């Protein structure tokens, strides 16, 4: 069912490591082109709160150490902040290569 | 058959990660060479000026090395003449080329003894086991003669008769020359001989590791204190 | 306000002979 | 009065590309291993060349020579041995070096991997040359293995074998020109190295995290540069034990004799660096299937930046091909196993299922897996 | 699927003949460098040289 | 012949250590095998090497502190 | 690619002490073997198994081919 | 109060020409020193088995 799906995904997201460091998905996200033109249309808000986090995880990393139980994100609490910026880039570029093929 | 014998870990006076060889073995280990091993065998890549420092006086050394007759030259008319031995000459071939050792050793050829323990494997192991392990060959095992059966040799069918036995020569120091001493003396002198930065080599690995003992914490302090700015740096996040 | 920017406190990582906030330094300066 | 750093030319060029340059600041000590590969490089340049100092390029006065310098010349034993051991350094430090790129995603730097890839065949010929050079039994006799296997080439492999050889087998020809090559091919390499090193610092460096180090960046010096002079010294610790207590377990005893055409070694085995691709060129029993194989084999790295089918750069939140890599360098070390001994019973099936599975994680197992990490991640 | 589609076919169509064209440079000047025996034995004069 | 070996002493004492014991039960169990047999082409090499490494291994275990 | 301008960072304060006033190790074992520790137990699972199983097929291999140089009494009849 | 560490760096290291003049007088005196004690160290692990420790036997 959909519940045992669920904590499945909750366990690999406790198995993927960058909860711990105060990460989110759309953070370690790798950077191709549509993903910076993402960024760039990113608000100024979210800009700053992704570039503070992704600080952090180095230095976390740089440390090499974790954030507390009680800091890290959790998969509830997880924003898709990237994901509707990501989609629209993508459209636009599908739609560029459609008029270029055509 | 197909089947090696791996020679058992002796426990040599050198198999110590600091410990040198014993001077006086390897001054042995020459005697039973020259009285034995070298009228079939040769050493060309030693000669009485790497004795010298490490066994011997210079004198002896110079003894024993004009107490052989070499051929040298040429002279004025030349002509190839015969002169006692000197320091710089090597260790004197018993044969002059390679097929004169197979025509006079029953075909097989007696390797040089420079670099046997470092090209066979066990090293000294492997040669004490050999010359220690002559045994009579088992039920069903028929060798024809001229080969002799060893365990320890690979194809089990060696071409060398049994070079060493008990009283097989006199010591100078008065240590029985039983077979056991006479093959551990050897060894340590053929161990000598392929690898002679041997003692020289130890004590650079012992200085080695205390100084690398005391630079190690340093240096990993210098970096410690060098990177203990970023260690305990703190990051604060203040939006409006 | 850029008043509220208080530095953390550094105890867990600061040498014994500066440990004290009350003591001065130039004393010990030499020694570290 | 002026900054004369980042004023004079050469001084601003070694400012900018090792001074001031903004390294991402938690590369951990798996980034040392460039500056490794750097320093046991001119390690190499050094101690070669006074072996070549001390060395003749005859078949008659090779091995006499390499004695000569081991017994004759002051430390030249330590030269040798340093030499060797610094052979099994660098290759070391390259495998390391290789597997932190597909590790954390370097690969992704594409022109700096492909010129990476053709460093590692040029140390990898340097090497094998070198090997050959003292003129051991192992040396001749995986000279003329080496030779064979590069001539199994159809219409092609015959006239080139006789080419590479300078007449019918290996000789005082193959030996000379493999001296020369040997001489000249490390500064080759060293060139291509600043090619390298100037594509990288174009591209910039890379994390462990794999995200944008931009935010959190520190100079090279004195953080990077205490931290490499400390990554030598470490290097330098184990390079110096292996020349002073362990000289011969990475070396070869067969090499110690001279090499003999008439007298084939009990087993012959290449040194332990090609080990992996010896054997599964034994795996695949067919000759032009063999070379092929260990020609792909090694352009499969090449190949690697066009498999990256997920959204994230490192394996640091990629647990399923994290274990897939796992098992890829475990199989790496089988491989270099049966390289290690002959091919006998099991070894057959043991080197055919290696080759196999080590070629499919490569190539299907671990796009798949990123693509299922993906979807548990919920990206498409 | 980027590189599918009816602009990209023709262009293709368009490059057909120089890179043939460019195949067929490449292919003579590899006889020509190499002295080719199973190409050199079949046009009129270059027969002479090799006897 | 007057000067007792310690090699040999050494040797048979590693033959009276029972794991030779054994070794030389299967060596002669071997030879009989082998010589109340003719048109054979079996050896006992096996259990030779065998015995041969298990008193070598005692020796050198036990050998060396005689010598000088 | 300057060291000037990389990236576009905004209300980030960063808190550094002098080297010379803090310690190089401190308390070098009491929080390090914690998290030498920690890293090891998070990553374990995910490398050890894999050279276990070298182990295994390791010593499976040498012990299958031991066996195939021992002979096989199998030629009487 | 002035401690050792203290009167090192108030007289020697503190100007880099005589912090580099106390490193050259450390390196000769350090290396006499080391020099002296890993070779009685390793004189003392293999005492009665080398060259300078049985010459005395075969010469005068
Ligand atoms: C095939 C690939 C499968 C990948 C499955 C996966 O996502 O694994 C991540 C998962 C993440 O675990 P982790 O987060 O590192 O756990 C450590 C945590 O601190 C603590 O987490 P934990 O205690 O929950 O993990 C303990 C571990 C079970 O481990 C133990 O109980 C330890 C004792 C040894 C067994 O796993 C479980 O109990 C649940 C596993 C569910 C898998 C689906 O890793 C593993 O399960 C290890 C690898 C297992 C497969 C190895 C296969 C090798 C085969 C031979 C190759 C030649
Ligand atoms: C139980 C085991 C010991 C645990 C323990 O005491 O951990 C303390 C400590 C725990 O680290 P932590 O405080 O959690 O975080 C790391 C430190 O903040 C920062 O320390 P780190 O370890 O990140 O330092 C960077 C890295 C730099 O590493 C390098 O530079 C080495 C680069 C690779 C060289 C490879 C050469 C070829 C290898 C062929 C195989 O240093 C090391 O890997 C340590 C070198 C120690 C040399 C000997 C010192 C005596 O671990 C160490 O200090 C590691 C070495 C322990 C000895
Ligand atoms: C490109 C591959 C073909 C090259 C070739 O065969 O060139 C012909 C020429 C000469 O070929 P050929 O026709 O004189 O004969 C040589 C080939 N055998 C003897 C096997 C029939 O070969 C070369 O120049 C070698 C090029 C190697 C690359
Ligand atoms: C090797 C032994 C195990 C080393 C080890 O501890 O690996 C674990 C380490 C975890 O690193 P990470 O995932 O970044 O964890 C972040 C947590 N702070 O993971 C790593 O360090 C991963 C990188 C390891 C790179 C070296 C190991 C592989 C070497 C061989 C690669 C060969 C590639 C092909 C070459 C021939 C062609
Ligand atoms: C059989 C019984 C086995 C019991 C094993 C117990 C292992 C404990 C390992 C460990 O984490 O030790 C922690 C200890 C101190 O560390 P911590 O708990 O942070 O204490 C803070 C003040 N010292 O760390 C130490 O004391 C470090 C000791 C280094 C030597
Ligand atoms: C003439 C009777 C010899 C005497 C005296 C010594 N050796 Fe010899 N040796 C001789 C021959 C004809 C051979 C070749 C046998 C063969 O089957 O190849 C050898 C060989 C060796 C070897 C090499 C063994 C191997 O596996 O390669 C060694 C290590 C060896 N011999 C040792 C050795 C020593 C230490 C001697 C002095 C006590 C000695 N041999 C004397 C011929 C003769
Ligand atoms: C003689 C051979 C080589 C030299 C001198 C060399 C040099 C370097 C140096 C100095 C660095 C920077 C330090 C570091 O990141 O470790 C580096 C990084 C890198 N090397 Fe190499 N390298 C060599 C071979 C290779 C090989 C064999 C590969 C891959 C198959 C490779 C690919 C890379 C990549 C991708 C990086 C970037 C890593 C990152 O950005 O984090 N190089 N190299
Ligand atoms: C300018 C650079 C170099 C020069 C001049 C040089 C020169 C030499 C010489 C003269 C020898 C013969 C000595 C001997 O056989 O021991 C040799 C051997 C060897 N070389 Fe180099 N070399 C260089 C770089 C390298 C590099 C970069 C590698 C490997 C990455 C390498 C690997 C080897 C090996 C493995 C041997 C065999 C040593 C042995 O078998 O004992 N060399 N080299």
């Amino acid at each position: 069912s959909s519940k045992w799906l669920d904590g499945f995904r909750k366990w690999y997201y406790n198995a993927a490591g960058f909860n711990k460091l105060g990460l989110m998905r759309d953070d370690t996200l790798h950077e191709t082109e549509d993903v910076k033109e993402a960024i760039r249309r990113l608000p100024e808000d979210l800009y700053n709160d992704r570039m503070f986090r992704i600080k952090r995880a180095l230095d976390l990393t740089m440390r090499h150490q974790i954030l507390p139980k009680d800091q890290w994100t959790k998969y509830e609490e997880d924003k898709f902040y990237l994901e509707p910026y990501l989609k629209e880039v993508i459209r636009e570029r599908k739609e560029r290569e459609e008029w270029a093929k055509k | 058959s197909d089947l090696e014998l791996h020679p058992p870990s002796y426990p040599w006076s050198h198999r110590g990660l600091l410990s040198s060889l014993d001077h006086t073995s390897i001054r042995r280990g020459f005697q039973v060479y020259k009285q034995v091993c070298s009228s079939c065998h040769s050493m060309d890549y030693v000669a009485y000026r790497h004795l010298v420092g490490v066994c011997y006086t210079e004198e002896e050394a110079k003894a024993l090395a004009e107490e052989v007759e070499v051929q040298d030259g040429p002279n004025d008319d030349g002509e190839m003449f015969m002169r006692p031995g000197k320091l710089s000459d090597y260790f004197p071939k018993p044969y002059p080329n390679p097929e004169a050792a197979r025509a006079a050793n029953n075909g097989a050829l007696p390797p040089d003894l420079s670099y046997i323990v470092r090209a066979r494997h066990g090293g000294e192991d492997y040669v004490f086991s050999l010359l220690t392990g002559y045994c009579e060959p088992p039920t069903g095992v028929s060798l024809r003669e001229g080969l002799y059966f060893n365990p320890y040799f690979p194809g089990q069918a060696i071409g060398m008769a049994p070079p060493i036995y008990t009283e097989v020569l006199e010591y100078d120091d008065g240590t029985p020359a039983t077979m056991s001493q006479v093959a551990k003396d050897v060894a340590t002198f053929l161990r000598w001989a392929s690898e002679p930065e041997h003692d020289h080599r130890k004590r650079m690995g012992l200085k080695m590791l205390l100084m690398m003992g005391l630079l190690l914490p340093l240096t990993y302090a210098m970096k410690r204190h060098k990177w203990s700015v970023l260690k305990s740096r703190k990051l604060a996040y203040r939006p409006p | 306000s850029h008043t509220d920017v208080k530095v953390p406190d550094f105890s867990d990582y600061r040498r014994a002979e500066v440990l004290d906030s009350t003591k001065s330094s130039k004393e010990s300066s030499e020694a570290r | 009065m002026t900054n004369m750093r980042k004023t004079h030319p050469l001084f601003k060029i070694i400012n900018h590309s090792f001074i001031d340059l903004p390294a991402p600041s938690n590369i951990s000590s798996w980034w040392n291993f460039g500056s490794l590969l750097g320093v046991c490089l001119m390690v190499q340049i050094i101690t070669g060349l006074f072996l070549a100092m001390h060395y003749t390029s005859d078949t008659m006065t090779a091995f006499s020579s390499v004695t000569h310098i081991c017994r004759d010349v002051n430390y030249g034993w330590l030269i040798r041995y340093m030499h060797a051991n610094g052979a099994s350094m660098f290759f070391i430090c390259l495998f390391l070096h290789v597997g932190r790129g597909l590790y954390y995603g370097s690969y992704t730097f594409m022109e700096t991997w492909n010129i990476g890839v053709l460093l590692l065949f040029a140390v990898m010929a340097t090497a094998f040359m070198g090997y050959v050079l003292p003129w051991g039994q192992m040396s001749f006799w995986g000279a003329t293995v080496i030779t064979n296997l590069l001539s199994a080439i159809p219409y092609i492999g015959t006239t080139l074998v006789e080419w590479i050889w300078g007449g019918f087998s290996v000789d005082k020809a193959t030996l000379t020109r493999f001296f020369a090559f040997h001489f000249i091919l490390p500064f080759i390499i060293a060139a291509l190295a600043i090619v390298h090193l100037l594509f990288l610092h174009e591209t910039g460096s890379n994390n462990p995290t794999g995200l944008n180090s931009d935010a959190d960046k520190i100079p090279f010096h004195p953080y990077y540069t205490i931290k490499d002079i400390l990554g030598i010294l470490i290097m330098f610790l184990i390079l110096m034990t292996l020349v002073l207590f362990f000289p011969d377990m990475l070396g070869d005893p067969d090499n110690y004799m001279p090499a003999n055409p008439l007298n084939t070694p009990p087993h012959i085995k290449p040194e332990w660096y090609f080990l992996f691709a010896y054997a599964i060129l034994r795996s695949i029993p067919n000759k032009l299937g063999g070379v092929l194989a260990l020609i792909l084999s090694i352009l499969i790295l090449a190949l690697m930046p066009f498999l990256h089918t997920s959204k994230q750069r490192s394996l640091m939140f990629r647990p399923i091909t994290q274990i897939l890599y796992w098992i890829l360098v475990a199989n790496l070390l089988i491989l270099t196993w049966i390289g290690g001994q002959p091919v006998e019973h099991p070894f057959i099936i043991i080197g055919q299922l290696a080759s196999i599975s080590y070629f499919s994680i490569i190539l299907i197992l671990m796009p798949i897996s990123g693509i299922i990490e993906d979807k548990m991640l919920k990206l498409y | 699927s980027r590189f599918l589609g009816p602009r990209y076919r023709e262009l293709a169509r368009n490059w057909i003949p120089t890179a043939g064209m460019w195949g067929t440079v490449g292919a003579v000047g590899l006889v020509w460098a190499t002295d080719w025996r199973l190409i050199l034995d079949w046009v009129p004069y270059i027969n002479g040289k090799f006897k | 012949e007057e000067l007792v070996d310690p090699l040999t002493t050494v040797r048979e004492h590693c033959e009276q250590l029972e794991k030779c014991v054994k070794a030389r039960e299967r060596l002669e169990l071997c030879d009989n095998r082998v010589s109340s047999r003719s048109q054979t082409e079996e050896d006992c090499t096996e259990e030779l090497f065998d015995f041969l490494h298990a008193r070598d291994h005692c020796v050198a275990h036990k050998l060396f502190k005689n010598l000088k | 690619r300057e060291f000037g301008n990389l990236a576009r960072i905004r209300h980030v304060i960063s808190y550094s002490l002098s080297p010379f006033e803090q310690r190089a190790f401190p308390s070098y074992f009491s929080k390090g073997i914690p998290n030498v520790l920690r890293r090891t137990r998070e990553r374990i699972l995910r490398v050890a198994p894999p050279f276990v199983v070298v182990y295994l097929i390791y010593t499976w291999g040498n012990q299958e081919f031991e066996q195939s140089k021992r002979k096989n009494p199998a030629m009487y009849e | 109060s002035p401690t050792i560490p203290s009167r090192l760096y108030s007289l020697l290291f503190r100007r880099t020409s005589t912090f580099a003049l106390t490193i050259a007088v450390g390196a000769l005196f350090f290396e006499r020193a080391f020099d002296q004690g890993a070779d009685a160290i390793y004189e003392h692990i293999n005492e009665g088995k080398l060259w300078k420790h049985i010459k005395h036997k075969y010469e005068n």
